């Protein structure tokens, strides 16, 4: 799933050195985008929508249930004109791409936090430079409008999701000669109002200046759409304890990159539950954060780890793998990895997993284990007493890995809260009744506003009309239609039509054709007898 | 005499996207109130002089020109058959004037109309449209003063 956010606002009606505006270079990269995604055997699944700088309900132009002819021909008829609300069309595009999130179960806040359950989506927020308007004057600082939250949208606090990321390209093109062309293998940032906001989902923005470096970025972009899996790491609180083959000292700490979970839907188990302390009773539940903030601590702590436990192969995404490699890759070591706010009762962080790396040296494989491993691995009242240290929701999944051996366990203490049930199902309808409302005026425009309001300065009702572009005017059924230079030459006409008494008459003196004339769809409509036997 | 029922459809007439049908529907209403004098006619004619001047903001110097050369005579016809409307008229002209001072000022010209301020009218070629339009709007203003002193 792509989302193209193609602003079509006033300020990108400037001509670039070509000759063509912004908007028509940014359709011609996005064209030239499809044609070079199309060449990977992958693009049979995916689905395009369109969002646009307009109003709420004319911002979205293509979204769910709409094929790519209707999607080629909104982004077609492109018109640039308006102001650059960037705020509002970002939080139109996030409600846009989080309206069958709350029904089918991805994100159910309920039963730990499910990595195999993805549905990637990639914007690409086409705008201009700078200097963006909100009917006012010039802002600076890009805060995100809150005045309609969806139902069900206060237990996550951000508008983005888990996986969501956000590419910018600002469209720099000189007008002169865009001439710079030193560097030829080098992309750099826009720096912009846009960065931080993309910084932040986990996507990068690019800043193009040249044809040449725009043919670059595209071809760069289009190996970044995969499984969207993005996780936080953290450097404490170790103070940096990687004293293996060299001494510490860095910016690989605050590592926001995704991660590849490649299916063989996706097929995993043993999710990072939550961050905090789940009570038996709790109306109110705590905002799960998009991000979640886990931190590792580098310690040896027995790396070889040998079960029957399903094995997970969600691959991370190499982005600061330099501090790895420092250490040649940690061969036969790793190093544990554990949640931080109050992933227990009374204690600061337990340890889930750890990242040990691959053989090949190449990625890391980030191993997902159970939420606490050491013990369980190595009954005499053991297990029951140490099913008390983890979560209560968290017993639902690892059972299903207890059904490959037996059943000990039953459905006596699977409860994870008599209030996190109710409220649920009256904001699963909401959410669902909000998606059917916005999936149904999605196309449907009719603004029907052409008027001049005449001002004072039959009264205080009056409205000049306006020039109607689409009017088709009916020269032989209404008589208005006709001007007064051809008239007495279409009186003759109209009453020799009239006087023919022809088959199958018509009321327009010249209906040509419409743009497109195929040539499959005119000779489907005949009769041809003969087959070409010889 | 069956011409006074087209003001039922002069307003209708206005409210067209084709400026040459406004112009005639402003012309065909100036002539009626100048032939026919009633309450129907001085609201019918308040709305034109209304939709003019809201024209004027909505127009761009092609079409201003255009729409406001044939239709000076309308408003001096309005002057001369409904009194009450004159002041509006004269505020109506001053904008219209003052948008003429803010026309020419803009792009060097040949005769430079603005130093012509302190110039007098003489009773009774190919020049610049916008000197045109400064010309057309003083003269028509010239005969809404000469008819109404005397």
């Amino acid at each position: 799933i792509l989302l193209f956010l193609i602003d079509t606002s006033a300020s990108m009606n400037q001509r670039s050195h070509l000759g063509t505006t912004y908007l028509d270079t940014a359709k011609g990269a996005v064209e030239t985008f499809m044609k070079l995604r199309a060449r990977d055997p992958a693009s049979r699944g995916d689905r395009y929508m369109l969002v646009t700088f307009e109003e709420p309900p004319y911002a979205i132009k293509a979204g769910w249930k709409e094929n790519h002819a209707t999607f080629m021909n909104e982004l077609k008829n492109l018109q640039a004109e308006g102001l650059t609300t960037l705020g509002q069309s970002l939080r139109t595009a996030f409600d846009l791409l989080n309206l069958n999130r709350l029904v089918t179960g991805i994100d159910n806040y309920g039963q730990g936090r499910n990595p195999f359950f993805l549905e990637p989506a990639i914007i690409i927020t086409i705008t201009d430079g700078s200097k963006l308007t909100t009917t006012s004057g010039v802002q600076d600082e890009l805060h995100l409008p809150l005045n309609s939250p969806l139902p069900g949208s206060e237990l996550t606090k951000e508008p983005f999701r888990w996986d969501q990321r956000l590419f910018a390209l600002v469209l720099r093109l000189p007008g002169t000669m865009s001439v710079e062309s030193e560097q030829l293998t080098g992309v750099p940032l826009d720096d912009s109002a846009i960065t931080p906001m993309c910084e932040v989902t986990g996507g990068r923005s690019y800043s193009v200046c040249s044809p040449r470096m725009l043919n670059q970025c595209l071809e760069s972009l289009v190996q970044k759409v995969q499984s969207g899996v993005v996780i936080n790491f953290e450097k404490a609180g170790p103070d940096p304890s990687p004293v293996e083959d060299g001494q510490p000292d860095g910016s690989q700490p605050w590592h926001s990159c995704h991660k590849l979970i490649y299916v063989r839907v996706p097929i995993g188990h043993w999710p990072v539950p939550e961050s905090f302390w789940p009570d038996q009773n709790s109306p109110t539940l705590p905002p799960r954060t998009s991000h979640p903030v886990v931190k590792f601590s580098c310690t040896d702590c027995e790396p070889m780890v040998i079960d029957k436990l399903p094995f997970d192969k969600y691959e991370l995404e190499p982005s600061p793998l330099t501090q790895f490699i420092l250490e040649r890759k940690s061969p036969q070591t790793c190093w544990q990895v554990y949640v931080s706010n109050s992933a227990k009762y009374s204690e600061l962080g337990h340890p889930f997993g750890y990242l040990k790396a691959s053989t090949a040296l190449n990625c890391v494989n980030l191993f997902v284990m159970p939420y606490n491993y050491p013990v369980l691995l190595p009954w005499r009242q053991s297990f029951e007493s140490y099913l008390k240290t983890m979560p209560p929701y968290y017993l639902g999944p690892l059972k299903k890995a207890v059904r490959m051996m037996g059943a000990p366990n039953l459905i006596a203490d699977s409860m994870e809260y008599g209030l996190s049930y109710s409220v649920i199902s009256y904001l699963k309808k909401l959410s669902q009744q909000a998606k059917i409302e916005s999936d149904r005026v999605i196309g449907s425009v009719g603004k029907k506003v052409v008027q001049e309001t005449g001002i004072k300065v039959e009264y205080t009702g009056f409205q000049v009309a306006l020039l109607n572009k689409d009017l088709k005017p009916q020269t032989f059924r209404n008589a208005y239609d006709i001007p007064r230079r051809n008239l007495l030459d279409h009186l003759t006409r109209m009453r020799s039509n009239l006087l023919k008494s022809t088959r199958r008459f018509l009321k327009g003196q010249d209906e040509d054709q419409v743009h497109s004339v195929p040539i499959a769809q005119m000779g489907n409509y005949q009769e041809y007898l003969k087959q070409v036997p010889s | 005499p069956s011409m006074h029922i087209c003001l039922d459809f002069i307003p209708e007439l206005i409210a067209q996207p084709e400026l040459e049908k406004q112009i005639f529907a402003i012309q065909l209403l100036s002539h009626l109130c100048i032939q026919y004098a009633l309450p129907k006619s001085l609201s019918v004619a308040r709305l034109a002089v209304n939709v003019m001047g809201t024209l004027l903001t909505v127009l761009t110097q092609a079409k201003r020109y255009a729409f406001f050369m044939p239709t000076l005579p309308s408003l001096v016809s309005f002057c001369r058959a409904f009194p009450p409307l004159y002041e509006d008229i004269m505020s109506l002209l001053i904008q219209i004037g003052q948008v003429c001072a803010s026309d020419v000022a803009t792009q060097t010209r040949d005769i430079d109309p603005i130093i012509t301020r302190l110039q007098q009218i003489k009773e009774k070629g190919s020049m610049d449209p916008d000197v045109q339009l400064c010309h057309c709007i003083e003269r028509t203003v010239i005969e809404i003063i000469n008819m109404s002193v005397s």
